[PDB]
RNA sequence: CCGGGCACUCUAACGGGACUGCCCGCGAAAGCGGGAGGAAGGAGGGGACGACGUCUGGUCAGCAUGGCCCUUACGGCCUGGGCGACACACGUGCUACAAUGCCCACUACAAAGCGAUGCCACCCGGCAACGGGGAGCUAAUCGCAAAAAGGUGGGCCCAGUUCGGAUUGGGGUCUGCAACCCGACCCCAUGAAGCCGGAAUCGCUAGUAAUCGCGGAUCAGCCAUGCCGCGGUGAAUACG
């Protein structure tokens, strides 16, 4: 019974884990609350300049951060407005059992 | 170097005419552009010609210079010294 | 020994093993 | 000249003082007096005549060694060096044969720094 | 020698050793991220207009 | 040569980017690289239109990609006729459902992206350089703006002697995050080389 | 020792021994010129020596500029020797008070 | 029946368990002197019960995570501490002034690019 | 430095004497950052010092270091044309840390073989006026009398 | 580990929190010296951020671009070679010259990251590199994994050595169409210089310097001792 949430925004993975821990909480029955997953960080470091001047660099990071909500008694008056529930374009969601 | 497992490396292209050779009777010059190829068994006394980059360089194969690869005889670098 | 193959020490500064550092 | 053909440290220990034996090493070393089942930790003044003619009996005959070992050496070089190949090559100049950098360094080979 | 090049990279090899990356945006073939299809310098201008998900600028 | 980029300074804090999807190692390139082909048709075709931004959504394999403009007709055709014509060759490139949308800027004169690409013109058109700044400047000062500077840089008025010029009015904080400040960049050719006029535009501190 | 470089130019070991010589003219003063070097260039309006050698009391950065490129060689050699000199003599100014 | 402090120090954090007793003390599942043999380093850590003479009065059950030995070592300095203080709250006066009660922010200082680590820079020759 | 006094950082005392002293003297025998066998070789020292003289290692230590501080010494200064040695008393926070540096540094001129026997060796001779550390002092300290002419041209 | 529970450690989002706010003293004032409270105190440590401008600074070889130049060639494809040359000279670094050390073994404590023809537990073969088997994991689960210095015990005994690991012979493993030029690794043998470095000269003011290992980007493999990060242990000294 597990909702997975990932993306690169953070003020949208907890939209998300609001909405839809908001969900079930309604129409049955038992939600076990969004959990923060720890991020996994890809940094790129790279020469400010085009050429030379290798001493001199600009930090970027990229953040996919991780979410985790369980609905533990499932009870399938969820389980159809789950088939229809309003996502934001920057996050993929995780549903198996 | 290549492994044991793994077989004794000739270009085919290069043992194929060295084989003709060895039928037919040899024996004239063989220009190849092939340094990575083995010096093998049968190419023993024969003379090929060994391309360096520049120069197609007369390499008569003897008994003794059976393992090692073609380009080991035909030198890259001219080097006579320095000043 | 860091420079040394031949030892333990060698290894973990090579990153390798073998005989005399086996894992 | 114990062995085998060199007096082998004493005061040292035997797996030690046989390193001091041109064609053994740590490895050749244990291997030996394993083989003939003497301890390691035993100072080299301190071996039975009985110990020592193992040894050295063994030693002798499983292993190339001192002039014998050389003499190879030599002549591996003596035939790169004839047959033309590239190693023999950078044998006949006295230069590096492993694929090393040459434009600063390759001390060892060339001789310390040579006037211009 | 440039479009040429920005060419084979592009066409499938005669073997898979010569398999080699090229920047997707400029060509250039130093320096190139796997993760973007992106050399160093092309990361750096369109992150800094934004135009690379999630990326922004890291500070710690 | 020093200055950041203001607008990669703010991500997250006064700006938000112009590509929002999230996705795995497999396909980020894949997808941005057809968001760079989607950009060169559309920032192309659309530069008669007054183009000012071109953001972009995805879910799977289809792709909500919302123009901002100063003119909304030029990109809409006939009764809808030209926005489907792009939905054709778009979703030929795409290769895939491409929901082509169209938004309104209040204010081409808000919008330093924009501004730029007018002065790049102006001076495409061998108008007195320094008249333009003063003039770019003046019009977004007019629309209420908080501050505003622009910058040319290059063979003005075609100098051997490269020069660079600029105007300011208000403030333009660069060095401040809570500051509001649109930043545009525009490219001038010119049968003597490239120019290049750089807008910034200070719409107000949050 | 000494060492000499030139930037998008060819130049001949008769040339490069040239410098040498004018370079000794350094030596007057007796003090030890510690990896001297020398830079040759072809700017649009004429050649430039540049060089950047460090004695025992201090740093000789200096630089020439001429149509002619021994001459710029010599002016570079000009202003080496003030700037030498004001090295080795500068300490003596204040014996008194 | 039980009394704890939270401590850390670096990357080590230690969940202190203070029950009173004879002395004895464990960490990690393990007798202390166990886990910390040969580290003259160690009795700084059961350090700030002799400054309120609870040495013998105290037994200890303690998890220690992160850091190194003496990051450890100074985290159960720490938590032992700061349980102290709820065991009896009138205990400020002789842990503060020792500075017993404080954390140190003290923390590995970040390597920086143009440089070799934190702040050692890059040799240069000018001439 | 430039702008206001530099503040000497307080040590922790040592938890086999509580010893703000023995602190400083082990971390100038610590190479490395190996502190705790910095401290093994002085309390292994100590043990020596007890064995071979029957009295306290606390009370040996502190000796060899009164015996080490030097009370005067010259700083150069520079008048006219002239680089003149000048006498100058010194303040006990170097007079320790010299104290100390020299102890450590007189003991690694020893030749006993290992680490923990020179520097209780050092400290048993210093304590009584003999050994390298205390010749510094002396030397450093004949130094400035010789130059007590210079007095007054001090700082 | 199972029931069980989120206390705690943590994880990751939102807040609180320091403000010279209070106290005495000095001061016209801003502030300065100081005490208490407090995790933290006078910018809390670090970071991101770089004014008008300067060097006619750097890049037409990342890209863009005026102009000039080439058009069976100054365009393009390939095989091989070169970029890896070596009387010399300079810059950056690694590893050392040893006992505060070296080797064998037994035994501990990190963090940040990475991982579907990818990381690979475990089993087997081989001294080993590695080979063959083969479970898990779209990964706070599963794996790379061992952190190392450290700790306990044992050897070495001041020797160009049980220091140092360069050079060279021989034998293998792997990637790769392919390792002569020119890869890396393993193992036997070899076992150089080097005994702390002239003139000169670099870094760093605290979790810094020094020392220690671990990851990553690139990447088939790799010449990485380079680079960007991460933690471990952890000083000296600042009159001026
Ligand atoms: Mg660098
Ligand atoms: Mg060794
Ligand atoms: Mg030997
Ligand atoms: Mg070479
Ligand atoms: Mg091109
Ligand atoms: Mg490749
Ligand atoms: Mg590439
Ligand atoms: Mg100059
Ligand atoms: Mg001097
Ligand atoms: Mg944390
Ligand atoms: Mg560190
Ligand atoms: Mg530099
Ligand atoms: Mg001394
Ligand atoms: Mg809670
Ligand atoms: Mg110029
Ligand atoms: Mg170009
Ligand atoms: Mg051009
Ligand atoms: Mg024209
Ligand atoms: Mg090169
Ligand atoms: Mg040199
Ligand atoms: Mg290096
Ligand atoms: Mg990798
Ligand atoms: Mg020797
Ligand atoms: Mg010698
Ligand atoms: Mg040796
Ligand atoms: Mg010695
Ligand atoms: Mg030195
Ligand atoms: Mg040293
Ligand atoms: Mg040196
Ligand atoms: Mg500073
Ligand atoms: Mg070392
Ligand atoms: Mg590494
Ligand atoms: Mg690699
Ligand atoms: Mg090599
Ligand atoms: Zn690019």
């Amino acid at each position: 019974i597990r909702i997975k949430l990932r993306g690169f925004d953070h003020k949208t993975l907890d939209a998300s884990a609001q909405k839809i821990v908001e969900a079930a909480r309604r129409s049955g029955a038992q939600v076990s609350g969004p959990i923060p997953l720890p991020t996994r960080v890809r940094r790129f470091t790279v020469i400010r300049g085009p050429f030379k001047h290798k001493d001199s660099r600009e930090h970027f990071e990229l953040r996919t951060h991780n979410r985790l909500v369980d609905i533990i008694n499932p009870n399938r008056k969820t389980i159809e407005q789950l088939m229809t529930l309003d996502l934001p374009t920057g996050v993929e969601i995780e549903i198996k059992t | 170097p290549r492994s044991l497992k793994k077989g004794v490396f000739v270009d085919d292209h290069l043992l194929e005419k060295v084989l003709e050779l060895n039928a037919k009777g040899e024996k004239r010059l063989i220009k190849t552009w092939s340094r990575r190829s083995t010096i093998v068994p049968e190419m023993v006394g024969h003379t090929i010609a060994v391309y360096n980059g520049k120069q197609h360089v007369p390499v008569y194969i003897t008994e003794n210079m059976v393992g090692h690869k073609l380009g080991e005889f035909a030198p890259t670098r001219t080097y006579r010294g320095h000043g | 020994g860091k420079g040394d193959r031949r030892t333990r020490r060698g290894k973990i500064w090579r990153g390798t093993y073998g005989k005399y550092r086996p894992r | 000249a114990r062995i085998a053909g060199v007096e082998i440290p004493r005061n040292k220990r035997v797996d030690v003082a046989l390193t001091y034996i041109y064609g053994i090493g740590k490895a050749r070393a244990k291997e030996a007096l394993e083989k003939t089942g003497i301890n390691p930790a035993t100072r080299v003044k301190d071996l039975t005549e009985a110990e020592v003619v193992r040894l050295r009996e063994y030693v002798e005959n499983t292993w190339k060694l001192e002039g014998e070992l050389r003499a190879e050496v030599a002549a591996n070089i003596k035939r790169l060096m004839d047959i033309g190949c590239y190693r023999g090559l950078r044998h006949r100049r006295g230069l590096p044969v492993r694929g090393q950098r040459t434009r600063t360094n390759a001390r060892t080979r060339k001789g310390p720094r040579k006037t211009v | 020698a440039r479009k040429a090049l920005i060419e084979k990279a592009k066409r499938t090899p005669k073997f898979k050793v010569r398999a080699y990356t090229r920047c997707v945006r400029c060509g250039r073939a130093r320096s190139v991220y796997r993760f973007f299809g992106l050399c160093r310098i092309c990361l750096r201008e369109l992150a800094h207009k934004g135009q690379l998900p999630g990326v922004r600028k890291a500070s710690w | 040569g020093n200055k950041i980029h203001p607008i990669g300074f703010r991500l997250g804090i006064t700006r938000d980017w112009e590509s929002r999807w999230y996705a795995g190692k497999k396909q980020y390139r894949h997808l941005l690289l057809e968001d760079q082909r989607i950009r060169g048709l559309l920032e192309k075709e659309l530069y008669s239109a007054g183009l000012a931004r071109v953001d972009i959504e995805r879910a799977a394999d289809n792709v909500a990609v919302t123009v901002h403009v100063a003119k909304p007709g030029v990109v809409i055709g006939r009764g809808g006729e030209r926005i489907r014509v792009l939905r054709e060759e778009l979703a030929k490139l795409t290769g895939k459902n491409v929901a082509l949308n169209v938004q309104e800027v209040q204010n081409p004169n808000l919008s330093a992206p924009l501004v730029a690409q007018r002065v790049a013109e102006q001076i495409e058109r061998r108008f007195a350089v320094r008249r333009a700044i003063k003039q770019a400047v003046q019009r977004v000062m007019e629309s209420g703006a908080k501050g505003a500077k622009v910058i040319v840089s290059g063979r003005i008025g075609g100098a051997e002697q490269a020069r660079t010029e600029w105007a300011a009015q208000g403030r333009v904080p660069l060095h401040t995050l809570r500051a509001n400040i649109d930043y545009g960049f525009a490219l001038a050719r010119t049968t003597y080389g490239v120019l290049g006029v750089k807008a910034y535009i200070f719409l107000g501190e949050v | 020792t000494m060492n000499i470089t030139s930037k998008q130019m060819e130049i001949t070991p008769a040339i490069r021994q040239h410098v040498a010589d004018r370079l000794a003219k350094l030596e007057k003063w007796q003090t030890h010129l510690i990896n001297p070097h020398i830079i040759l260039s072809k700017e649009p309006q004429g050649f430039v020596a540049d060089a950047t050698i460090n004695t025992p009391n201090g740093v000789l950065v200096a630089s020439g500029k001429h149509e002619d490129m021994y001459t710029a060689i010599n002016e570079l050699i000009n202003k080496l020797e003030r700037q030498l000199n004001k090295l080795q003599h500068k300490g003596e100014a204040r014996r008194a008070a | 029946e039980q009394y704890y402090g939270t401590g850390r120090r670096k990357e080590a954090v230690a969940r202190v368990f203070l029950r009173p007793g004879n002395g004895k003390v464990t960490v990690n599942g393990q007798d202390f002197n166990e886990y910390f043999q040969g580290l003259v380093r160690a009795v700084a850590a059961l350090e700030p019960l002799r400054a309120v003479d609870a040495l013998g009065h105290f037994d200890a059950y303690i998890t220690v995570r992160g850091g190194g030995k003496s990051g450890q070592i100074d985290a159960i300095k720490l938590g032992i501490a700061r349980a102290l203080v709820q065991y009896n709250p009138d205990y400020r006066a002789k842990l503060k002034p020792l500075g017993f009660l404080t954390r140190d922010a003290r923390v590995v200082e970040r390597k920086k690019y143009g440089k070799h680590k934190a702040r050692r820079a890059p040799q240069y020759s000018k001439r | 430095a430039r702008r206001r006094r530099a503040e000497v950082r307080q040590l922790q005392p040592d938890l086999v004497y509580g010893d703000v002293l023995v602190t400083a003297f082990i971390n100038k025998i610590m190479r490395d950052g190996k502190k705790n066998l910095a401290a093994r070789i002085f309390y292994d020292a100590c043990k020596i010092i007890q064995e071979k003289t029957g009295q306290e290692p606390l009370k040996v230590f502190k000796q060899a270091v009164e015996n080490v501080k030097p009370r005067m010494e010259v700083r150069s200064r520079r008048v006219g044309g002239a680089n003149y040695q000048v006498p100058m008393e010194v303040s006990p926070r170097r007079q320790q840390s010299l104290a100390l540096r020299w102890l450590v540094q007189a003991a690694n001129q020893r030749p006993e073989r290992r680490a923990a026997v020179r520097i209780a060796h050092e400290l048993m001779d210093a304590a009584e006026g003999k050994g390298g550390a205390v010749k510094k002092k002396e030397d450093v300290e004949r130094m400035a009398e010789a130059n007590r002419a210079y007095a007054h041209y001090r700082w």
